[PDB]
């Protein structure tokens, strides 16, 4: 049938229920140094890009906010270029885990936990930016609101007061719906130990799960609200994200279509960190039963369909520039385009609008090698967009005699790259400890794919 | 009440730099080193600008000596996450040196980018390079004489504009 | 000490129409043990629906009016401020964080109001000491009977258990 | 296949026609009267049938682009909603006539005082004059009815020949670059005739918060055309409890979307109140626009997001319509909200005319909408997804 | 500090009757110290606690 | 089994008697260090020469 034939290239050739739990019982619950190799040799160089994270920031808290080469007019630089890309990467894993189970659909369930996991990991070191950026860390108590013994409280006007509210809602929120899309599964890493101390370990995490027929009932909705509470925060997230420059006078800055669209880039930057962390998880770890081409197939048009409207931003900030007829949006066109940064905003149109117009064609769909480069060439393109946001925006602005040029410097650089080393340190992790594929939400899909198959 | 406004006249603002020594006497203003002033973190409150229109061979230059213009509806202030820059009932936006998390965001919203951040520990900088933290904490005793007693010497992490001299207002 | 009987079943199909036997039967106190969620089990087994969203939806409410009420308390009551020159209740400003307020208070009674619901922050079911559930997560399905409805009998009921088409019917003991 | 279905559009047909021949001859009439107010409600009554027609286009394109039960239920109901831009393109051309005779009743930039007493909008005039207003405008009504007659032919193809994979195919290859043109081509559409009425004020999602308020009218209506389809009991299919349900996610999703698109837009021009884009959301702020700016924040979002939030007044179709009937009637107070306080905008001016003009075009869009209904069989009988429908409905 | 400074008329007494380390509030503190506000002339809850008054 | 019924109340009471008591240990190192009279020295005479 025509409903057969959409499920059918999501799944292997053939799979039951105890294939699908043993292929992804076998990447779990391999035993310590049988574990594969290239795991080990992977997480040591991650667990060496944390010892760069905890050490540029021991240096940033003892030394001061000023080891990172921000200017005064440029006040905002890596910091803040970094915290809206990592939390940008972490949308599209939620909109994969959330916003497709709102449309039902079945081509998320392979990719599931392995972009819902990829959120959190990716807010771990979102989330530790706005914490950090600041000049005095230690107060960061400040911006949340608690009867402290003298009568201040956060302001509720700023978009870093929604921030602290948007990333700690993000975080307590992709943390229990992906900590609710595991009780199951958790279940089934419990059940197929035969290790005590494993199965108990498991058996702690899957608090009593027990299966059930009411307590799948419950789980159902629970994931239902959850997935359509998930959507309403993700387009907020980084819609409030957003909102730190957008409310903002700056020219550059106050694009009141910065919403959509830090939203629809956050989408694009995701699935490029998704592809990129895929590609490997498909080939290394043997899940090409599950995870098959089809799934890149969609994720490269999702890709697609949140770069145009990314592609559409970069024309309606510039337009709208033009057609303001301010000197000083006038002026946001030719900094950008030509300007001492000029480079930037083509390193840009070239990695969003030029390069990744390939994902139209199925040619460089399908084929794994070119959805890895466009991916590479979105994730450091959706960088450069945060940084003809931010710094190309700030660095010539109103008053002449504030021009400054913010060349980042060496705690700029040992913080953002030592910063993936606390997200693969975490994403090795998870794929060790956790099931990096869901489980339950695969035995359905192989219960669809036979009750399709029943009626032809 | 008290309504506290400035009006300067740059027809006579002949760029004799004493105001920016004399709002660093007054309001405990740090020296920043060269390394640092090139990274465009100087202190300095009230700047005069240089602004050289036509003929680069011999052109006319004019000076806005450009300080926080305690704008009314202060783009700076709706802008700080934890309230630490907040109008005043007598008219001048307060920034309040204490409750400044550091978060620098209310410089990026003065479309005049006239509120300077202390970025490192700058006091004593030409005396200790700021670089350092082993001696953040230690001032030197001859200086803490010339500092101002009723302005409040910033720490790190904490920004700071022409505060209209709330030291000699209050 | 008996907690009661439950059958194995090796597909799904199978099961869904034996969770439709057992209602029209007129049992009560049991359940369906699947590895994933089969559509149509609920209102076969009986549950007719949660109370779940309407507790999720009453605390994220309570999230979203106890959110907006704080920011203008903060704003007009306790300290107000003028800060920027804008307004004491600024209607905008208030409600990106009230809205954070009632998506955190919601999915707060999402998961601890569903793990709640359930019986689940609590590990040994009388059901889990059964001589195959530990494939119910896996591969196996399966349908346990209570023994606290009045029409349960050990002897009776194993025969209408195997008068379905079950793998294996077994005392789960507790 | 109901027998009583080619008599029922036919008769919504020419009783539209009538109505929207009668009100458009009093649009006219009441012309006579004040030649101002006439096109100052022609564009606001314009606006609501134009972001309908293209409404039913951007769904249709998502339609065609994922497989998906709701939508095969709109697949005529959308085809046609988007078919009727071949009558917003003629009906466009009383806005044409404005901006070529020397009047300067809808556009200010065409008033030759104001482009030489102001200078922001003297900065715009390379986009806002004459000769490239209309220019576009062709371009506009080029791609709009060339998308949707492209997307028409193919399924009165698909019907005709048979579903081929190669035709699903073209529509997926259409579908894509047409949202692309179809945003684009809006972009340039809401900021010609609808931001440039104050040519003084420029925003960005300005053009976005139409299209927000595009998939609510075209999926409000979807819910609305198939309950009067099913009331009269005129459906080939009958709706499935389930997918009803889809349309009132979709729709309830939109209400959401549509408050996230124009809360932003005030809380990002609120909170830096640079006096160039404050004076849309200032002049719609006082003088009684804020009368239809509470009923924005309260009728519009706050009482649709409560009602559409429960599976009951999504489920049920006589509840789903009654909000589906009710969005119509916020939205048709959203349009006027929006577009009209670009004219009088120091005080609170409804007329007559934005009553009768509004049943004017929209008596033409329903009869032309009509018309495009009864060329097509109102399923599809050669899809892929009807042998996906025939089940969920029988059960 | 901000507990007078918003309400000064709960603890304001008489000028004369500031070094009396005797004395106790009246019973009617209130309708009392509310009238030597106005006495004195002290400023608003709104002028006095705008973080310009401390933290200079 | 594994986990066995002692796992019951000893994971019921640490929802019940362990969350309100470690909020209750959070509160009242709150109010110690946050409120109190003690660590502000009220009422503590302090040594002059
Ligand atoms: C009630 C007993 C009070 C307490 C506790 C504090 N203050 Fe106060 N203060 C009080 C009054 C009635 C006034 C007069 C205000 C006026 O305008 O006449 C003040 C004033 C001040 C001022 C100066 C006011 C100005 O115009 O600048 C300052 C700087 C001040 N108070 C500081 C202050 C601090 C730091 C306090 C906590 C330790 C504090 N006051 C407490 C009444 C009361
Ligand atoms: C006089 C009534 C004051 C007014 C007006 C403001 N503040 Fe205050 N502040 C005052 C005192 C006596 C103290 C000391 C409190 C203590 O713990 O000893 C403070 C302290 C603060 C702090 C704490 C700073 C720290 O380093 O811990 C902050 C953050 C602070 N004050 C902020 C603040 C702001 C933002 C104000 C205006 C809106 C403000 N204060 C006014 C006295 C008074
Ligand atoms: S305003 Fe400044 S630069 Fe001008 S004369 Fe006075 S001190 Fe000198
Ligand atoms: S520092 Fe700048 S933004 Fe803040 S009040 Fe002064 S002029 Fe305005
Ligand atoms: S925005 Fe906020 S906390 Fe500190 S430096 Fe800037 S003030």
């Amino acid at each position: 049938s025509a409903y057969g034939k959409m499920l059918e290239e999501l799944l292997g050739p053939k799979q039951t229920y105890e294939s699908v739990t043993r292929t992804i019982g076998d990447i779990v619950l391999t035993p310590i140094r049988k574990t594969p190799w290239g795991w080990p040799v992977g997480f040591v160089i991650a667990a060496l890009g944390l010892l760069m994270y905890l050490f540029s920031l021991a240096v940033l808290f003892t030394v001061g906010v000023g080891v990172w080469g921000i200017n005064i007019p440029v006040a905002w630089g890596f910091d803040i270029i970094n915290f809206v890309w990592w939390i940008g990467i972490g949308h599209a894993g939620t909109l994969i885990s959330a916003i497709l189970l709102l449309f039902r659909q079945d081509w998320r369930t392979s990719i599931n936990r392995a972009a819902e996991a990829m959120t959190i990991f990716a807010v771990a070191c979102a989330g530790i930016y706005p914490l950090v950026h600041t000049g005095r860390p230690w107060l960061d108590y400040w911006m949340l609101p608690y009867p402290g013994t003298l009568g201040m409280w956060p302001q509720f006007r700023s978009a870093l007061e929604w921030d602290v509210f948007a990333i700690s809602t993000y975080a307590t929120v992709s943390i229990l719906f992906w900590y609710l899309g595991l009780i199951p599964d958790l279940a089934s890493l419990r059940d197929r130990a035969t290790n005590i101390w494993v199965k108990r370990f498991y058996g702690f995490l899957a608090l009593g799960w027990r299966g059930g027929a009411r307590d799948w009932n419950r789980y159902e909705v629970a994931s239902l609200i959850l997935a359509g509470l998930s959507t309403p925060l993700v387009l907020s997230v980084h819609s409030i994200i957003s909102l730190d420059f957008a409310i903002s006078q700056l020219p550059g800055w106050h694009v009141t279509v910065f919403p959509p669209y830090f939203v629809a880039g956050a989408v694009y930057c995701g699935f490029a960190m998704v592809i990129l962390l895929l590609v490997p998880l498909r080939r290394w770890y043997k899940l090409h039963d599950l995870i098959t081409i089809k799934h890149f197939d969609l994720m490269g048009k999702v890709m697609l369909a949140s770069g145009l409207v990314v592609a559409y931003g970069y024309f309606a900030e510039i337009f709208y520039a033009w057609y303001s007829a301010n000197i000083y949006e006038y002026f946001l066109i030719t900094n950008r385009t030509m300007g001492p940064y000029a480079w930037s905003y083509w390193a840009l149109i070239v990695l969003n609008v030029a390069i990744p117009q390939l994902l139209w064609f199925k040619r460089f769909r399908v084929s794994l090698p070119w959805l890895f480069f466009i991916s590479i060439c979105i994730n450091i393109g959706m960088w450069f967009e945060r940084w003809v946001i931010i710094v190309l925006s700030l660095h010539r602005d109103f008053l002449p005699s504030s021009w400054g040029y913010y060349t980042p410097s060496v705690w700029d650089i040992s913080l953002y790259a030592g910063s993936f080393g606390w997200f693969f340190f975490l994403f090795f992790l998870f794929i060790r400890l956790l099931p990096a594929i869901s489980i339950f939400e695969v035995r359905d899909l192989v219960h669809k794919t036979e009750t399709e198959k029943a009626l032809a | 009440g008290y309504k506290w406004g400035m009006s300067i006249d740059l027809n006579v603002c002949n760029s004799c730099n004493a105001c920016v020594v004399a709002c660093q006497s007054e309001n405990n203003i740090p020296v920043v080193g060269k390394d640092e002033v090139w990274l465009g973190r100087e202190m300095h409150w009230i700047r005069i600008d240089q602004y050289y229109v036509g003929d680069e061979h011999t052109p006319n230059v004019y000076n806005m000596v450009m300080l926080c213009q305690q704008c009314e509806h202060a783009p700076c202030e709706i802008v700080c996450p934890v309230a630490a820059t907040v109008h005043d009932a007598e008219g001048l936006n307060n920034m309040v040196y204490n409750r400044c998390v550091g978060t620098k965001y209310c410089s990026n919203n003065c479309p005049y980018k006239v509120r300077r951040f202390n970025f490192l520990q700058y006091q004593d900088v030409p005396y200790r390079s700021p670089i350092d933290a082993s001696t953040e904490n230690d001032s030197i005793p001859v200086l803490k004489m010339m500092r101002n007693p009723d302005v409040t010497v910033r720490a790190r992490g904490v920004m700071e504009k022409c505060t209209f001299c709330v030291q000699r207002i209050n | 000490t008996l907690y009661g009987l439950m059958a194995e079943f090796d597909d799904a199909e199978a099961l869904l129409a034996a969770a439709e036997k057992t209602r029209d039967a007129g049992y009560k106190q049991f359940e369906a043990y699947t590895p994933m969620p089969i559509h149509g089990l609920d209102e076969a087994v009986g549950y007719r629906g949660t109370r779940l969203p309407w507790v999720i939806f009453g605390a994220g409410l309570l999230g979203a009016s106890g959110m907006f009420a704080l920011q203008t308390w903060i704003n007009l009551v306790e300290y107000p401020l003028n800060i920027g020159g804008r307004p004491l209740f600024s209607w905008p400003a208030f409600i990106p964080a009230t809205f954070e307020g009632m998506v955190l208070l919601s999915a707060f009674a999402a998961v601890f109001g569903m793990i709640a619901a359930c019986g689940l922050p609590r590990p040994y079911h009388p059901v889990f000491n059964a001589p195959n559930f530990e494939r119910a997560s896996v591969d196996r399905f399966f349908l346990c009977i209570e023994a606290a409805d009045p029409k349960f009998e050990l002897k009776q009921t194993r025969q209408f258990l195997e008068s379905l088409g079950p793998l294996a019917v077994s005392t789960v003991d507790n | 296949e109901p027998a009583a279905l080619r008599p029922a559009l036919g008769r919504l047909q020419q009783v539209a026609l009538i109505v929207g021949g009668v009100a458009m001859l009093l649009a006219v009439a009441g012309a006579f009267l004040g030649a101002a107010q006439f096109f100052h409600s022609y564009i606001f009554a314009y606006f609501f049938w134009m972001a309908l027609s293209l409404g039913g286009l951007l769904v249709l394109m998502i339609n065609h682009l994922t497989q998906g039960v709701w939508g095969l239920m709109l697949r005529r109901l959308l085809e046609a909603a988007a078919l009727t831009l071949p009558l917003m393109a003629i009906l466009f051309l009383p806005i044409a006539a404005e901006t070529l005779m020397g009047t300067h009743y809808l556009f200010p930039w065409t008033n030759p005082e104001v482009v030489a007493n102001d200078e922001v909008v003297a900065l715009k005039t390379p986009y806002l004059n004459v000769p490239f207003f209309l220019a576009r405008a062709v371009i506009y009504f080029v791609l709009f009815i060339g998308m949707a007659y492209l997307l028409r032919q193919w399924s009165l193809e698909e019907d005709a020949k048979g579903f081929s994979d190669d035709l699903r195919g073209r529509f997926q290859r259409l579908s894509g670059p047409g949202i692309v043109v179809l945003v684009m081509a809006w972009t340039f559409a809401a900021t010609d005739w609808g931001m440039s009425l104050e040519p003084e004020w420029f925003s960005s999602m300005y053009p976005v918060t139409y299209i927000a308020s595009m998939l609510i009218l075209t999926f409000g209506g979807g819910i609305i055309a198939l309950a009067v389809l099913k009331s009269r009991n005129l459906l080939p299919f009958g709706i499935p409890v389930d997918r009803l349900h889809d349309l009132g996610k979709f729709l309830f999703a939109f209400v959401a979307v549509w408050a996230y698109v124009n809360f932003s837009e005030y809380l990002i021009i609120w909170s830096g109140n640079v006096p160039e884009l404050t004076p849309w959301h200032g002049h719609r702020s006082a003088g009684g626009w804020e009368i239809l700016g509470i009923v924005m924040i309260f009728g519009h979002f706050l009482l649709p997001f409560m009602l559409l939030l429960s599976r009951f007044a999504k489920r049920r179709l006589a509840n789903l319509t009654a909000i589906a009937i009710y969005l119509y009637l916020i939205e048709i107070v959203w349009y006027f909200w929006k577009i009209m306080p670009a004219f009088h905008p120091d005080g609170f001016h409804i007329h007559w005319l934005d009553l009768v003009t509004l049943i004017a075009i929209g008596g033409l869009w329903l009869g032309v909408f009509a018309w495009n209904l009864q060329r097509a069989p109102l399923l599809a009988p050669n899809d892929y997804r009807v042998p996906l429908l025939r089940r969920q409905e029988a059960s | 500090c901000l507990d007078c400074h918003r309400n000064p008329e709960k603890y304001v007494r008489p000028r004369e009757e500031v070094f009396n380390m005797a004395w106790t509030p009246p019973p009617n503190q209130l309708e009392v110290g509310r009238r030597l506000v106005q006495e004195y002339e002290i400023r608003s809850s709104w002028e006095l606690t705008n973080c310009a008054i401390c933290h200079r | 089994q594994v986990f066995d019924r002692r796992a019951n109340t000893l994971a019921r009471v640490s929802i019940f008697a362990g969350i309100p008591l470690v909020l209750a240990i959070l509160g009242g190192v709150w109010w110690l260090f946050g409120w109190s009279d003690w660590h502000r020295d009220v009422g503590v005479e302090i040594p002059q020469p």
